[PDB]
RNA sequence: GCGUAGCAUGCUACGUCAUUCUCCUAAGAAGCUG
RNA sequence: CUCAGCUUCUUAGGAGAAUGACGUAGCAUGCUACGC
């Protein structure tokens, strides 16, 4: 029977086949599926046992990558598929089916043989690149190897999967680009074929073989010709991140779309690519039903800007990088021609045009001078071209005449303190406490190198039907707070003596620009920024701080015209976030006065089987996608439901993206262009990172909940929760408030979170996470891999099991359960090496004396006190060291003062600092 | 305690060099800072002392910048 | 503080008390003098409080006025500085080439990134290693931005001029990279 | 602070109070002495508050002047303090390589390039006198920084490569010092 | 027995001086965290 | 040489509470003088 069946399978195609089945029996294998039926839902990995698969052999007896699959099904589905295939035969993007009947024992059993398929469907590729696990990724190695994307031994490299270690993996993935583009074209052809043939059915990923030929016609209901409805919400949306991970549209940069032919020479003066964007959308995403506005200026709400921007972040990787950035124009001001920005061409939000352009102006008040002197049009138009080959980021101009190299000093040394420590049995050979935090020095070109670190920021397209729901859930985490636009006289700025970016740092600190402008003008500038875009020149400074690793952290000092208005826009909400206790975003909650025990016991909010986990993002601000930061700025700007209109909010978003996301960075006397990612010097950085972190965690939860099989969820509440979550993602276009609240309650009851910028501590239920009904460490590694483009190693992830010890590390402060006042409380202690390093190595040279810097060792001992009850003794003596050294400093100060000028200091207030009672009072809940 | 006494001598030595205006030599400063960062990142002690020898040789290369005779006494 | 009418009354009452105490040890004289001294002390304390308050208010007003005057002076100074900077950079951009590129623009708006790329008569290429020099700007004339640039100076990381012939693979280590090479626009 | 005139009143009245409490003459005298003691106590209290405030101000002035002077002294005296600290730490380190290199550089045997650490690399070290040559150099072997280096070309001050056999004992005076010996690590 | 003044004790209100404590505005030095 | 949070310390200022002291006004009670 084997040869009779195999011979029939190898029909008129005239092919030679090797059978993978045993005796013409069904084959069972693991395969991804985008399944949504009456029973289960979710893009998970199932067993597939309905088909018998043979593999073709080319000449010379070698297995070519082509398979003859043979589905076996009842007569009803066979007859319903025969008609729908004969009605779709003429389409070229459809695998050549072959229908027949076979006798096994005493009855016919129809067979639908799909011919010339490939081993891995598109769903397998999407799942492998979307749910990535280091330990077992064998559907990605096979896909890469079998399609000439790399060598079989390319996977012997140390870290072949790490976007940060070896950026060559990007090229290996991009070698899949043409196949994905051909899949897009073939699915557009198939949608057209079924529209012209009047077939209505759902398009699933797991039916398109990697070549592109669709091969399943089961649930294709038929209607009159010309009235087909191909449902492509769960296909074009699950295929989004893979569409820029593999740079599917790179081949659109070449003339006539051919890869071989040279790049299409776009005329440099072109900035309005609206026609090209619309043409690309109608060529690839033809049947994506929702409207696409290439310029987001004419969108409808916060949920349409995300959609349009998510499409633009892919349609702008075809157009030249020298056409984005500000649009300049010659405005005459009393007969002198300026070159001022009169718009912007964002990579995501399309073309934005200012509404207040006044050629032939007469007077320039302080506000107008502030706006013009900040725009990079004058600076980068009057500067001389510059081709900096030390980096990959674009380069605009060189304001100065010659580059400036900034070094980093090596950090002074505190000889007396180190001698005292060594005398008191410290820094011995092989001790539990050792010097590990040093002041590292850097060569001339450190600043440019740490700016070049932006090469990790790639254009990332985010699954939109999942992001538009994760945004709602993330918003529920911010519903407690209140905020809005505040007038200029309600603004609170901590210190006004901190520099004001560029070029405003050439004439004064921020105090000059905050006191030289009246409140009416300071508010007129804000109302102006609410009606047009003002580009700004950020300046990247170096940080001179003690650290355990020798990367020279750079901080993006933003211009005054940007911070001074982001404050009016965001201060109310930021203070509301910093003044709310018991919320997910623990900002403003001190670790002193029992403020850390409160944090921990708020985290442990009735989660049945707690198992703490925590993750630190590697390069949180230099790898955060543009889309996630745009969404974060939208979530913080949704409190303005009354103060600002829709266009006002959009222009505020455009200003934030012009001044933070993709700006002109003046990294040491030259204007480069940031690819993206947040500038960690703007008003909303520690709060715009919190939103991004919560978005990543919630997306991990969504993926972990969906990717479960569905029949193996014993709990019948969670099965229905999954079945409704999938249809709320991919089968609903409007917000489902009741279900958003239900899922937020589910997350709070099973995924309690404590988020602080990029430092998170989850207290997830252990049994559900084991069963996959909530996130986990792998379910977050995968999310980072396919959304942040950084593989998160196990060095930045921890998972505790005994709640008593508390989190392994949160904000660099370990936690310990200790006895205090008849009750056990969690005290945070630092790394002792950090405290000893802060003692021995000091920033300045005047601080080295110590005798006139006793108010520093008190503040170090305040942080080092908790160590005084650590079980280890070398850990706990790094506090008595500070107490005894403060006593020594006081004695020496008294002696020196007596010698130089005979005045015995008034004691009884300085004797608290070398007694533990004063420091122990700092960790009691009285205040 | 012979190990953690090199990670501090290297800091002081690079501070001394940075005061002799060795920053100007963009290659000598790169070599000095690389030796400094490698000494500070030195699990072993033989490597730390070899790199300290090299850095001190940088300091002694300068003819009259530092008066060895006045100090070693 | 011997000021205000209250102090005169206080002094007169104190003198009367001192004179009458000897004349009258107790009784009506002492009681009346004590009452007068007490009321005078109350009035003097009232006047002293009013002074210490009004003087403080006036001093606060004067310091506020000085702060406002200095703030206005700094406003004027920074406005003048910004205007001078704008007029310096406004008189430096290539009016000929920049106006030419803007004229052939459709709407009149041109992306900023192509203002220096096509109208700047200088190029400062920073080269991190020799191979880059060999493969990007070899010789005394190279081609960038579809324009022929000619070298005019090659300084090293020390801002010390480096001759073109000195740069070779054999003599590459002896240099101080990166090399900043300034080239003009040779039509 | 019992060193101000008001305290004297505190004594006198208090003294009288003492003489009263033993005497217990009557309640009218008790009230009179209580009033006197209360007024004296208020006067002394005001004086003591003034004295303590002034002493605190003086202490703040002294502890600001001292801090400013010490900061200025430390900032000014840092070029030499760093070098003294460095060599104190080096001589306390007590390592053979550092000690040998410092001792050699004491007497003019400074190296002309960073001492290499690879398997073999160039090192050019000057030699002032024949005594140092005898101490460290011998035939083709060279003992510097506690490692054997292979002599290659002893270069005279005049760039005249001198054969090793020339330099021996009393023949040195003819040759014009200081030599520049090259060497490579021999591990 | 009641009223005015005077003396004595007690209570309420108000105005000052001082000490201590708490909170809040502002200025300065410093430390830690993302 | 950026954004934000937290904390220690010093001084200036404002408000409040408690205690002590002084003074003025008012009220409760005891006593001498003048009154009835
Ligand atoms: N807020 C904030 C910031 C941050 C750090 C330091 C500063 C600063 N001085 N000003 C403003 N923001 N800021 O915190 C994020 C994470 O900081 P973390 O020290 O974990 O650094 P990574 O994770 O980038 O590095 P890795 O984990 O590889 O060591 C940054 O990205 C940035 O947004
Ligand atoms: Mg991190
Ligand atoms: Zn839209
Ligand atoms: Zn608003």
């Amino acid at each position: 029977d084997a040869q009779s069946f195999l011979n029939r399978v190898c029909g008129v195609s005239a092919a030679r086949l090797t059978p993978c089945g045993t005796g013409t029996s069904t084959d069972v294998v693991y395969r991804a599926f985008d399944i949504y039926n009456d029973k289960v839902a979710g893009f998970a990995k199932f067993l597939k046992t309905n088909c018998c698969r043979f593999q073709e052999k080319d000449e010379d007896d070698n297995l070519i990558d082509s398979y003859f699959v043979v589905k076996r099904h009842t007569f009803s589905n066979y007859q319903h598929e025969e008609t729908i295939y004969n009605l779709l035969k003429d389409c070229p993007a459809v695998a050549k089916h072959d229908f027949f009947k076979f006798r096994i024992d005493g009855d016919m059993v129809p067979h639908i043989s799909r011919q010339r398929l490939t081993k891995y469907t598109m769903a397998d590729l999407v799942y492998a690149l979307r749910h990535f696990d280091e330990g077992n990724c064998d559907t990605l190695k096979e896909i890469l190897v079998t399609y000439n994307c790399c060598d079989d031994d390319y996977f012997n490299k140390k870290d072949w999967y790490d976007f940060v270690e070896n950026p060559d993996i990007l090229r290996v993935y991009a070698n899949l680009g043409e196949r994905v583009r051909q899949a897009l074209l073939k699915t557009v052809q198939f949608c057209d074929a079924m529209r012209n043939a009047g077939i209505v059915g759902v398009l699933t990923l797991d039916n398109q073989d990697l070549n592109g030929n669709w091969y399943d016609f089961g649930d294709f209901i038929q209607t009159t010709p010309g009235s087909g409805v191909p449902v492509v919400d769960s296909y074009y949306s699950l295929l989004m991140p893979i569409l820029t991970l593999t740079r599917a549209l790179t081949a659109e940069s070449h003339v006539d779309t051919d890869l071989t032919k040279p790049y299409i020479k776009w005329d440099l003066l072109k900035y309005d690519f609206t026609e090209e964007r619309l043409k690309l959308f109608d060529r690839y995403f033809k049947y994506w039903d929702q409207t696409y506005h290439p310029n987001c200026v004419n969108c409808l709400d916060d949920r349409c800007i995300l959609h349009c921007a998510n499409f633009n972040v892919l349609f702008s990787t075809v157009f030249p990088p020298t056409s984005f950035g500000p649009l300049v124009r010659k405005i005459f001001v009393d007969g002198v021609p300026f070159v001022v920005s009169t718009g912007y061409h964002f990579r995501e939000l399309g073309v934005v045009h200012n509404q207040d352009v006044n050629l032939h102006s007469s007077r320039l008040s302080f506000k107008e001078l502030l706006v013009y002197a900040a725009d990079p049009a004058m600076h980068a138009a009057s500067g001389n071209l510059l081709l900096d080959k030390r980096t990959t980021c674009f380069s605009v101009a060189a304001l100065t005449n010659n580059v400036a190299f900034q070094t980093v000093k090596p950090g002074n040394f505190n000889k007396d303190f180190y001698d005292f420590a060594v005398s008191k049995g410290f820094f011995k050979e092989g001790s539990s406490v050792e010097l590990k935090h040093f002041f590292f020095a850097q060569d001339g070109n450190a600043a440019i190198s740490d700016y070049d670190y932006y090469r990790y920021n790639l254009p990332t397209m985010c699954d939109i039907r999942q992001l538009l729901f994760v945004v709602e859930v993330v918003d529920k985490y911010f519903d407690c707070y209140d905020g809005g636009c505040i007038n200029a006289n309600q603004v609170i700025v901590n210190n006004l003596d901190k520099s004001a970016g560029f070029p405003f740092n050439k004439w004064g600190k921020a105090r000059l620009y905050y006191d030289s402008m009246s409140y009416e003008d300071q508010d007129a500038l804000f109302a102006y920024t609410k009606r047009n875009v003002i580009p700004t020149i950020t300046q990247m400074n170096l940080k001179y701080a003690i650290s355990a690793k020798n990367r020279a952290r750079t901080v993006a000092g933003v211009s005054i015209c940007s911070t001074m208005t982001n404050r009016q826009f965001h201060q109310k909400l930021l203070k509301s976030i910093a003044a709310t206790r018991g919320a997910t975003v623990v900002i403003g909650t001190s670790k002193f006065y029992g403020g850390w025990h409160n944090m921990l016991k708020t985290v442990y909010s009735d989660v049945e089987n707690p198992h703490l986990m925590g993750w630190d993002y590697p390069k949180c601000d230099r790898a955060m996608p543009n889309m996630l930061r745009i969404m974060a700025s939208l979530v913080l700007a949704r409190k303005h439901t009354t103060c600002c209109s829709l266009s006002h909010r959009f222009y505020r978003l455009a200003n934030e993206c012009a001044q933070v996301l993709s700006e002109m960075v003046m990294c040491g006397g030259s204007l480069y262009v940031k690819p993206g990612g947040t500038s960690s010097g703007d008003a909303t950085t520690a709060y715009a990172n919190s939103v991004f972190n919560i978005c990543q965690a919630v997306t991990a939860n969504v993926n972990a909940l969906l990717s479960t099989d569905g029949n193996k969820i014993a709990d019948k509440y969670v099965r229905n929760l999954q079945h409704r979550l999938y249809e709320c993602l991919y089968r609903n276009r409007d917000v489902d408030t009741d279900f958003v609240n239900e899922f937020y309650a589910y997350l709070r009851k099973h995924f309690s979170m404590m988020i602080l910028s990029d430092d998170a501590v989850v207290c997830f239920n252990s049994t559900y996470a084991s069963q996959g009904l909530v996130a986990s460490i792998k379910n977050f590694k995968s999310v980072l891999y396919y959304q942040n483009n950084v593989f998160m190693s196990e060095a930045k992830c921890w998972t505790e099991t005994d709640l008593t010890k508390g989190p392994h590390e949160f904000c660099s402060q370990h936690t310990m359960l200790v006895k205090q006042g008849d009750d056990y409380v969690y005290l945070p202690y630092p790394d002792p090496s950090r405290i000893l390093g802060a003692g021995c190595f000091v920033d300045d040279i005047v601080k080295t004396d110590g005798t006139l810097m006793i108010e520093r060792f008190v503040s170090l001992a305040i942080d080092a006190y908790p160590l005084t009850k650590h079980p280890n003794q070398e850990y706990a003596d790094v506090f008595h060291l500070y107490l005894q050294y403060i006593r020594k400093l006081h004695d020496e100060l008294t002696g020196h003062m007596l010698d130089m000028y005979s005045v015995m200091l008034t004691n009884d207030n300085t004797s608290r600092y070398w007694e533990p009672e004063f420091y122990e009072a700092m960790y009691t809940p009285h205040t | 305690s012979k190990m953690s006494d090199v990670k501090c001598t290297s800091v002081v030595l690079l501070s001394v060099l940075q005061q002799l205006r060795v920053e100007s030599s963009s290659k000598l400063w790169a070599q000095c800072v690389q030796l400094h960062n490698d000494i500070l990142l030195a699990k072993d002690t033989t490597e730390a002392f070899e790199k300290m020898v090299s850095l001190l040789s940088v300091l002694l290369s300068m003819q009259g910048a530092v008066d060895i005779n006045k100090l070693c006494e | 503080f011997s000021s205000l009418p209250s102090y005169a009354a206080f002094a007169t009452a104190q003198e009367a008390y001192e004179q009458a105490v000897a004349n009258g040890d107790s009784e009506v004289v002492l009681k009346k003098l004590k009452k007068s001294l007490n009321v005078a002390k109350s009035e003097f304390d009232r006047d002293a409080a009013m002074q210490r308050k009004l003087e403080k208010m006036a001093d606060q007003a004067m310091t506020q006025m000085y702060k406002q005057a200095r703030s206005e002076d700094k406003r004027a100074k920074v406005t003048s500085a910004m205007q001078t900077m704008l007029f310096t950079m406004l008189r430096k951009l290539d009016n000929d080439a920049l106006n030419n590129i803007i004229n052939n623009a459709r709407d009149g708006c041109v992306p900023l990134n192509i203002i220096p790329l096509t109208t700047a008569a200088k190029l400062m290429v920073v080269i991190p290693d020799y191979n880059t020099y060999k493969n990007t700007c070899d010789g005394t004339t190279f081609t960038y931005a579809s324009a022929l640039w000619e070298i005019q100076q090659v300084v090293d990381a020390d801002s010390k001029i480096v001759q073109l012939s000195e740069i070779s693979m054999d003599n590459s280590p002896n240099l101080a990279w990166p090399l900043i090479v300034t080239a003009l626009r040779a039509n």
